[PDB]
């Protein structure tokens, strides 16, 4: 069969709106979970709307567009996936409207093109890095708002200020001034001192360990001190005089190589011990494996396999031995750990988290994990823009007297263009039980005196970034709120969106065999 | 239910679809079939929507705001009735969101609070300055004629336009003082003006009326019942007793009309009219006396002839008081429009006048009836009305933008309403364009990027599409158009997208 | 298909309130029972809601996940499955009307009932009365309930005692502020599993503390009494155990060493071998091998309580030991719950009419949005004792009034009597329930009637 | 189950009436089979024009016309809360509570709401009939009809009340406001600004003659003749022929000389108004033009007992006898011209103080000019019910009556014992219908203004004195607001005698409803 005309771009519209709708109710966080039941009988529960798509059935030809448009954005972003399927949705609503006032789908198309590349240009005008570091606070509100559904939340605002402070200092060059935020760092201890509000902030590498014997100093070499990073033990080795005369050697490269710090994963014997007293060394038994590994990034050393490299037997003095200053230790309750400050260069930091009861610091650790990924993805791109609403809502009112400056038959596609993008903080606010005709309503006037003396490089009472907060139910920056959303999701997100729209009305004919 | 309320909205669609092309004077004509079989066409929304008797509950408040526009205003009949249906359709999809019906009702009065305060503000009175009397009424006129076949020949038909209004009083006018008769034949440039009344010319019998048509000063007088002996129609039927008195039966009308025959010449009134049919009896004795008479004449044109000299109507010939009797300055009656048309002329006392007007066809002539009519209304309303805005889209563009930014600054669900209403607005000069056969899209937009730069009196060329000022295109309304449809528009829009409920009881 | 707009709503209340009206009649000692009509000429003639909830077969996916509740819900106590499944869709019932006529968004209502949680918890508790945990012959009549009227009634004597010491066993008592509570650390399933011997006594059946095997020694001539015998599983050790089998051959090469060599031995028992020993054997209580019951044993058992073992079950034939297994696991769940807190809960509805009381007055001095749903939770916790009032052939308009104006003057222990039918004291009656049955109703009722409401579209693909 | 569904074909007229109150209201359209259109806002006239096929739903009609026959207003409260009584006694009798309980417990919960009345009341209307004090009683009942007019025609109604009414105070035996004193007339043209009050009635018709009008002479006679203008002749048959030429100069001059005789001793008598219910003859109108006598015909007899209480006229059987005893006397009569058109009024001075008057209504739209004479007639009945029966006392109206009902209700559900508990609670739910009718028909979201409501009513105060505001009702809104606001600011209040009688009306309409489980009909 073969068809055209009007009946093609009724099923266009059809079409989507079904697809909307499974990505209505599943927009932001406040989005509630579906099940998909398929003729087997079998079905499955998730919260996530990329998952859905992927095995949504749907016959039509612009249906299957979306798929592989849903799928080009888990690839790469894995986030926005369910806002690029509603801004797609919108736009082919508003363009079958224009086939009653005679408007050619040309027009429409390089009318989104010239828009496109102009909103850019505007979006990049109002972009800003991470700011208001004094005297107001951003990255606090991000972790509070992610700790609310559990029992840290109440004292993630003394927690917070630990976490900032510490991942502020961890940026470093990387390759030529990459300025990347690892992604694993900041190694979490904890102990049973005091009370859970008591945790001080460690600036510096902290090791969770004893001192053994007692008989040696807890605090040596103030001015200059080296660590010694050994995986192989300084204990009489076994199988599974010839033992005991190799170990004798392997001590004496160390006291002649001026290392203060000997750090030992399966111990140190109590023959080798000896020597350490009247050297002032400071022994370690057993050592974690995991946590030697990064001091010698954090510290500058290097990881030592074993000491029977080649034909011969020392530790390589000066070639592994670190620049710190001095390291130094506190007595601390339950568990005593150890403070390493002054290295060469290290950059990062230890938080050790102390509570009434390890089953409660169980929980409070795994979520600072989960509350620091957030912020770590966000801090990982240098040029972050406000989310909510605030690139949807800033466009749409710039866009009205902007299409003048243009014209030529192209004034009608840039306004529906950009009444298209106020679906996003409409169908947002559905789940969050709030009325959406009274929050886009408002939303617009306090953006309209805002563009006014804009331009005018002057203001009184004009302030820019206006978000939504659906959780308090009132309008407040998203940049304090804790809300905020890298520029390389949005752009490619909104530019993705309008390709798979271009594609859909350039089809006037459906042949199917 | 709710969907008896998209129901309604729907069905004031399909009338006002008919009447877009209705808009503006080059704009498409609705022919109507009436049940009486008469067919009639006009320009005239007024006229227009009377005919459609619509079943529906709801398309009875366009014909009721019709009437009103039509008697208070009189022009604008078919700009009031869009402007009303298009904010109904530009509301159709904030229902289907769950928006309340009342919100948006409401929202609508809001922007005519502000409305009102406009055209004030846009009401400019001048009167003397930079104008004149003929001059004021000569550029006036060749603005309603212009983009017609008649503006070639428009040189001409100005000389007359002014003279129209002039021979009236200028505090009180009226557009039907001034009759229009469609006479086929002869060149469209040969019509002149005329005071008086004209006839039809019904007798196409040929064999007497011998009689010079130059009179010097005739004597008028009204007759309300018919004076006659011979008769086409009728006839009377003769049975007696007798062979010799089968004539003295039909003659009992002889002796109260022989006398009645006299009584004119010694009143000496020298026209004699009757809403009847007359028959050859009263034009025999008329002819020595040079009195003229015209049979068959309607009832419309004696209502005119009645307040040209101020007589009155008598319904016998004896009583007739001297009072009743009128004088005129001069009676000719002249071969233009390819036959003789009697007309009266130099009535002092004249209330009232008509226009003739010729051409090849009488569709032609009746195309220049209704244009004629619209240069009448405007000047209609330039006199009582000192207050005179720019028309022709010009204040309508206007209106929108300001209501645009005042939504800015007006927090709440009233902003999205005030800028819908403000949008509603231009489908007045969009209709226009597509009319005439301009472009729309590019109009509209082109329009828009000048009315932003301060100057207020932009409006719309109706000659040559491009964007201009109607100050120099001559384009005048007065500012009760302005202030009356808004106010008729919001009351019947908010009177129908109320109705949640469509009752018809049958019987 | 696909089901939008407000019709999918109603679709997702009908799915899981239909399940449960039916399953109403399972409830309590005088539950009526129920015939299904399988293709196959036979029937299933008993009354249990766990085994016919499994043999129905369901369009809608919200009866699904309600099936997968009541799975959970067997395996935490051996009774209670119904009442969860007619809680959870009742409430649904009562937020119909809100949900639809009234308009009232879906996470208001989920948002309320989580509210509402907490406030139904901390009732409950003030109505428990205090318990003592360490009376052996309180526990008795504790299980007792889940004892008579059954084929154990016989062996109750013996049975009381056996399901006792079952319990004792497994249970640890230790608490302090510095690593928390542990819970005692109690499972059911694996350390609480049971293995059946034929033969031999109930009476005489004793719980040991270890891993029993049936293999001997494999050497004819050797020491049977080991001092500090040492388990070694896979220094010179006392015993070698070996998973798979072992030759002849090296038996006389371990022969001198002075250890036995043991083979043949399960994988999943190796797990608990590691809480006796720590294995991945010092300290072990006894070795002794000696036969009884015509079956060679051994002692793995020590000094030490790792909570985790083996129970062996004698009897007088493997027919009697079957019914047992069934009957002692439904009974240890009740006494587990007594040691999760010293509380014991009024029987017989009293709990439930116990948290409508208290809602409905706290809920008008919040002021809120919130206030309308608490009202249909309320009357949703009264549906459960006036269920057994239908069921009991008393006035259901009548009793429920009537039980709901004792409350304000009397305590809120009294309940409803399945034997008599009119209104009576659960305490002095000795009627008693416990409180974690009625901890878990509550909060898995309400947490599975969120995630119904969650749904407002049915998506058709794979 | 014929008794749920039967309620479910209520409720199908039930959302007709919730679109009626409030300002939201509309008048709705009915063509008769006669082709005759009538146009009303009231719900009770728009019953009368509507076909009624069910006999359950001629029930509440039945009990709505009981509303607009003794206190005329209310007829929307008592069908609205009606039909929400039997909405929430559906749960009742599907929950296995029988019918029989639920009808006991409305009398019991009737008994205790008629007796908390008298505490509830907030004013007390003096009934001084000043101007002033009238705006107070008038503006609720203009409010939720017609918006936008309640301003202009407060002024109207209440200046044409004062001027019916005699002084006196503090005396109910002998009643003197009637529901006939105040008539309502339309004309084409004009506007509401430009209407004035008039002390008479106004009569829109032409004169037929040619004086215009009277002079301006004390204590004018008008005289009301049945009979008409006419020869004296025999009472049966009497036509008068003419057989011959030669009778006719005697009977054309006789019919003349007769009718001036007659004419004569009128005019001396000092009457200088004729008002002849029956045509007049061509002869008689020329001796009238001469004397200087207003010509008037009336043929409607209704307007005759109205016009008999003002002057005293008296109608006579006979013509010629102007008998000194029965005619009236009215002190100024005048003819202006009103709304375009030059008509002949009837209004008085100082004495001869009229007990019926007329407002003239003026504007350019038909469908609302219908409109405000319907709502005329609803603020009628309002003057009426300032009488003996609860007159002076008021309670505070828009919402606020029927959810402060609901404290005081639930508050003797529990200490009534037994199962009436049951009826007691729902009978206080229902009137939450109320204040939910008035915030969805205006666009106002339930989860803002409802819980408002709810928290106005119930607060936290330390002590036994009630304090803070009590007399929030609901809010229509139409500009901005934040949560409610105080009533007693634009002073919207109800009178005691229309809810008082409301709730007894509402209460037995349900009670029928609800008492019958099995309907019999046959085809007619």
């Amino acid at each position: 069969e073969k068809i055209s005309g009007d009946d093609i771009r009724n099923q266009n519209v059809l079409a989507t709106m079904a697809v909307a709708n499974v990505v209505k109710s599943s927009l932001g966080p406040v989005g509630l979970d579906k099940m998909l039941v398929d003729d087997i009988g079998d079905f499955t529960v998730t919260n996530d709307g990329a998952t859905i798509l992927s095995l949504l059935d749907v016959q039509h030809p612009a249906g299957k567009i979306l798929v592989e448009l849903a799928q080009q954005q888990d690839r790469e972003i894995g986030d926005g996936t369910t806002s690029v399927v509603i801004i797609a949705s919108e736009l082919l609503k508003r363009a079958n409207e224009l086939v009653k006032n005679k408007i050619h789908p040309t027009t429409i198309i390089t009318g989104f093109r010239v828009a496109l590349r102009e909103a850019i240009r505007f979006i990049n005008e109002v972009l800003s890095t991470s700011v208001d570091t004094l005297g107001k606070e951003t990255l606090i509100n991000i972790a509070k708002t992610s700790m609310s559904s559990k029992i840290i939340g109440a004292d993630s605002d003394f927690f917070s200020n630990m976490v900032v402070d510490a991942l502020l200092a961890v940026k470093t060059q990387n390759s030529k001034g990459e300025i990347k935020y690892p992604v694993k760092a900041v190694n979490v201890l904890k102990a049973h001192g005091k009370s859970a509000t008591e945790s001080l902030l460690v600036p510096g590498y902290a090791l969770n360990c004893t001192v053994a014997s007692q008989a040696m100093p807890k605090r040596i070499a103030g001015g200059n001190v080296k660590i010694a990073c050994l995986d192989l033990n300084l204990q009489k080795a076994r199988m599974a005089k010839r033992e005991a005369g190799i170990v004798l050697e392997r001590v004496k490269k160390i006291i002649d190589a001026g290392a203060q710090v000997v750090l030992t994963t399966k111990g140190i014997d109590d023959l080798c011990l000896k020597e350490f007293v009247e050297a002032k060394i400071m022994g370690v038994r057993r050592c974690k494996k995991e946590d030697l590994r990064r001091i010698a990034r954090a510290t500058g050393a290097t990881l030592v396999s074993s000491m029977s490299n080649l034909e011969g037997e020392e530790t390589f003095e000066s070639s592994y031995l670190g620049l710190c200053d001095e390291v130094v230790q506190a007595k601390f309750s339950d568990d005593e750990c150890i403070l390493i400050k002054g290295t060469s260069k290290h950059s990062s930091s230890s938080i050790i988290l102390r509570g009434a009861n390890d089953y409660s610091l169980d929980e409070m650790e795994r979520s600072l994990h989960d509350s620091l990924s957030v912020v770590k993805r966000t801090l990982e791109s240098g040029n972050v823009v406000p989310g909510g609403g605030c690139v949807e809502a800033a466009l749409n009112i710039y866009l009205d007297n902007f299409a003048t400056t243009v014209g030529s038959r192209e004034q009608l596609a840039i306004a529906e263009f950009a009444a298209a993008l106020l679906i996003i903080p409409k169908t947002l606010a559905v789940n969050a039980a709030k009325d959406s005709s009274e929050l886009v309503a408002k939303l617009r006037s306090y953006h309209a005196a805002s563009q006014m003396a804009k331009p005018e490089d002057v203001k009184r009472r004009s302030y820019r970034n206006y978000g939504l907060d659906l959780i308090r139910g009132k309008i407040v920056d998203e940049i304090h709120a804790g809300v905020l959303e890298p520029t390389i999701s949005k752009v490619k997100s909104l530019k993705s969106a309008l390709e798979a729209c271009v594609a859909i009305l350039r089809i006037d004919t459906m042949i199917t065999v | 239910g709710k969907g008896q309320i998209i129901s309604n909205i729907n069905a004031c669609v399909a009338v006002q679809e008919a009447l877009k092309p209705t808009l503006g004077p080059l704009g498409s004509d609705i022919l109507i079939v009436t049940s009486n079989q008469k067919t009639t066409i006009s320009n005239d929304g007024a006229t227009i929507l009377k005919l459609l008797d619509v079943v529906h509950p709801a398309a009875k408040t366009l014909v009721d705001i019709s009437r009103a526009q039509d008697a208070e205003v009189g022009d604008g009949t078919t700009s009031v009735t869009i402007l009303a249906g298009e904010l109904m359709k530009e509301a159709k999809p904030f229902l289907e969101e769950g928006i309340s019906s009342h919100l948006i009702m409401k929202g609508y009065r809001k922007a005519v609070s502000l409305a009102v305060e406009k055209i004030n503000e846009l009401a400019v009175d001048i009167t003397s300055e930079k104008s004149s009397g003929r001059e004021l009424l000569e550029r006036c006129a060749r603005t309603a004629m212009s983009s017609k076949l008649i503006h070639n020949n428009a040189d001409f038909f100005v000389k007359m336009c002014v003279d129209a209004v002039l021979s009236l009083d200028r505090n009180d006018l009226d557009d039907k003082l001034i009759g229009i008769k469609k006479i086929p034949g002869g060149a469209m440039e040969e019509s002149l003006f005329i005071n008086g009344v004209a006839f039809k010319k019904t007798f196409s019998y040929a064999g007497f009326e011998q009689q010079p048509k130059k009179f010097n000063n005739p004597k008028i007088l009204s007759l309300n019942v018919e004076l006659e002996l011979k008769a086409e129609k009728d006839n009377a039927e003769v049975r007696v007793e007798h062979v010799e008195d089968y004539q003295a039966i039909v003659d009992a009308e002889w002796q109260l009309i022989f006398e009645k025959l006299r009584q004119v010449e010694e009143t000496g009134a020298n026209i004699v009219l009757s809403k009847l049919p007359i028959g050859d009896l009263a034009t025999q004795f008329f002819a020595d006396r040079n009195i003229f008479c015209a049979g068959r004449v309607s009832a419309d044109d004696m209502n005119r002839v009645i307040q040209a000299v101020g007589g009155s109507i008598q319904s016998t010939t004896s009583d007739i008081k001297p009072e009743h009797l009128g004088t005129c300055a001069l009676f000719e009656e002249m071969q233009i429009g390819s036959e003789r048309y009697n007309l009266f002329q130099g009535c002092p006392q004249a209330k009232t006048c008509t226009l003739l007007l010729r051409g090849g066809a009488e569709q032609v002539i009746a195309e220049v009836e209704r244009s004629l009519h619209d240069a009448i209304m405007i000047v209609k309303r330039a006199l009582q009305n000192k207050l005179i805005v720019a028309g022709g889209g010009a204040t309508e563009m206007e209106v929108s933008k300001c209501l645009r930014d005042y939504s800015k600054t007006i927090a709440g669900k009233q902003q999205m309403i005030i800028n819908a209403f403000a949008k509603a607005l231009e489908v007045i000069p969009r209709q226009l364009c597509e009319n005439a056969g301009f472009d729309a899209i590019e109009i509209l937009n082109k329009l828009r990027l000048a009315h932003s730069k301060g100057e207020k009196w932009y409006g719309v060329v109706f000659e040559t599409e491009n964007i201009g000022d109607n100050f120099a295109k001559f384009v005048w309304e007065p500012a009760l158009v302005k202030i009356n449809a808004l106010n008729s528009a919001t009351e019947a829009t908010n009177l129908i997208l109320s109705v949640d409920e469509t009752i018809t009881n049958k019987g | 298909e696909r089901t939008t707009g407000r019709q999918a709503q109603i679709s997702n209340i009908t799915a899981a309130k239909a399940v449960a009206d039916v399953i109403r009649t399972c409830l309590g000692p005088k539950a009526m029972l129920k015939m299904l009509l399988d293709p196959m000429g036979g029937l299933v003639l008993t009354n249990d809601g766990h085994a016919i909830l499994r043999e129905i077969d369901v369009a809608h996916p919200a009866a699904k996940s309600m099936l997968e509740l009541s799975r959970t819900q067997d395996e935490e106590v051996g009774d209670g499955t119904t009442t969860v499944i007619i809680l959870a869709g009742e409430i649904l019932a009562q937020c119909a009307p809100y949900l639809i006529e009234k308009n009232i968004h879906p996470v208001i209502i989920i948002q309320a009932l989580k509210k509402a949680l907490t406030d139904a918890l901390e009732v409950i508790k003030q109505v428990s009365k205090p318990v003592d945990v360490e009376n052996d012959a309180a526990m008795k009549k504790l299980i007792q309930a889940s004892i008579g009227t059954k084929y154990v009634i016989h062996w109750s004597e013996k049975m009381c005692e056996l399901a006792l010491d079952a319990v004792k066993t497994v249970r640890k008592d230790l608490g302090q502020t510095v690593e928390g509570e542990p819970n005692f650390e109690i499972d059911i399933k694996r350390y609480v599993r049971v293995e059946k011997i034929p033969g031999g006594d109930v009476l005489d059946s004793r719980v040991l503390k270890g891993v029993l095997l049936n293999k001997d020694v494999v050497h004819p001539k050797m020491s049977r009494h080991i001092e500090n015998p040492r388990v070694v599983l896979l220094v010179r050790p006392t015993l070698v155990i070996t998973e798979k089998g072992v030759s002849d051959l090296a038996q006389h090469y371990l022969l001198k060493g002075g250890c036995s060599v043991l083979r043949r031995v399960k994988k999943s028992d190796n797990n608990r071998i590691a809480r006796v020993t720590g294995a991945t054997g010092t300290n072990c209580g006894l070795f002794k091998v000696e036969m009884i019951g015509d079956e060679y044993f051994s002692f793995l058992d020590n000094c030490k309580e790792p909570k985790a073992c083996t129970i062996m079950l004698r009897g007088g034939s493997k027919d009697i030991l079957n019914e047992i297994d069934r009957n002692l696991q439904d009974a240890m769940a009740v006494a587990r719950n007594v040691m999760l807190s010293p509380s014991l809960s009024p029987g017989g509805g009293a709990t439930e009419m116990a948290v409508s009381v208290k809602l409905a007055e706290k809920a008008k001095q919040l002021e809120g949005i919130q206030q309308w749903p608490y009202q249909a939770v309320a009357d949703a916790m009264e549906c459960i004792p006036r269920t057994l009032i239908q069921n009991a052939g008393g006035d259901p308009i009548r009793l429920l009034s009537q039980l709901r104006a004792k409350h304000a003057q009397g305590n809120f222990t009294t309940g409803i009597d399945g034997d008599k039918g009119k209104i009576v004291d659960m305490v002095s009656y000795g009627i008693w329930e416990p409180e974690v049955i009625k901890q878990q109703s509550v909060k898995t009722a309400i947490e599975s009637a969120c995630l119904l409401l969650r749904v407002d579209d049915i998506v058709s693909g794979v | 189950g014929q008794i749920i569904k039967s309620i479910a074909a209520i409720r199908e007229l039930h959302q007709m009436c919730l679109t009626s109150m409030g300002p939201c209201g509309r008048n709705k359209i009915i063509v008769n089979h006669l082709g005759k259109i009538i146009i009303t806002n009231d719900a009770a006239t728009m019953l009368r024009e509507l076909d009624i096929v069910h006999p359950a739903v001629k029930v509440l009609v039945m009990a709505t016309e009981q509303q607009k026959i003794d206190m005329g207003d209310g007829t929307n409260l008592v069908m609205i809360l009606a039909g929400e009584l039997l909405n929430v006694s559906e749960k009742l009798i599907s929950m296995g509570l029988s019918a029989v309980e639920i009808i006991q417990g409305y009398n019991m919960a009737r008994k205790f709401t008629l007796k908390e009345l008298d505490e509830m009341v907030v004013g007390e209307i003096t009934d001084k009939n000043d101007k002033n004090e009238l705006l107070k009683m008038i503006k609720p009942v203009i409010s939720s009809k017609k918006y936008g007019s309640e301003d202009i025609l407060s002024e109207l109604v209440s200046e044409a009340v004062s001027h019916v009414l005699p002084v006196a105070q503090q005396a109910g035996e002998i009643p003197y406001f009637n529901v006939d004193s105040i008539r309502v007339v339309k004309i084409m043209g004009g506007s509401l600004s430009n209407s004035t009050v008039i002390k008479g009635m106004v009569f829109n018709r032409e004169p037929e003659g040619h004086v215009k009008s009277l002079s301006e002479d004390k204590k004018h006679k008008v005289a009301v003749f049945t009979c008409p203008l006419d020869i004296a002749n025999t009472e049966t048959k009497g036509t008068v022929l003419l057989h011959n030429a030669q009778e006719m100069l005697d009977f054309s001059k006789g019919e003349e000389k007769q009718i001036d005789a007659m004419m004569k001793e009128i005019a001396d008598m000092g009457v200088e108004c004729i008002v002849a219910g029956a045509g007049v003859g061509e002869l008689a109108l020329h001796y009238l033009n001469r004397y200087g006598i207003l010509v008037l015909k009336v043929p409607s007899k209704f307007e005759l007992r109205r016009l008999c209480r003002v002057c005293g006229a008296t109608p006579l059987p006979r013509l010629g006898a102007p008998t000194p005893e029965e005619l009236g006397l009215v002190e100024t009569v005048k003819t202006m011209e009103i709304g375009g058109d030059r008509v002949t009024v009837f209004k008085q001075e100082q004495g001869e103080i009229s007990r019926t008057s007329t407002i003239i209504l003026r504007g350019a739209t038909q469908n609302n000019l219908d409109d405000i004479e319907r709502a005329i007639d609803d603020g009628v009945a309002a003057v009426k019910g300032l009488m003996k029966p609860s007159g002076g006392k008021l309670l505070p109206g828009a919402g606020a009556t029927e959810i402060e009902l609901i404290s005081r209700i639930t508050k003797y559900g529990e200490r009534t014992p037994g199962l009436l508990q049951l009826a007691i609670k729902q009978f206080a739910v229902a009137f939450e219908v109320v204040p939910r009718t008035l915030a969805e028909t205006a666009g106002l979201d339930v989860n803002e203004v409802l819980p408002n409501l709810y928290a106005a009513h119930n607060v936290t105060e330390p002590g036994a004195v009630k304090t803070d505001h009590l007399y929030k009702g609901v809010d229509i809104d139409g500009e901005s607001d934040e949560g409610v606001k105080d009533i007693r600011e634009e002073n919207i209040y109800d009178m005691l005698a229309t809810k008082k009688f409301a709730i007894n009306v509402a209460t037995e309409a349900a009670t029928t409803v609800l008492s019958i489980d099995q309907i019999i009909m046959a085809k007619k």
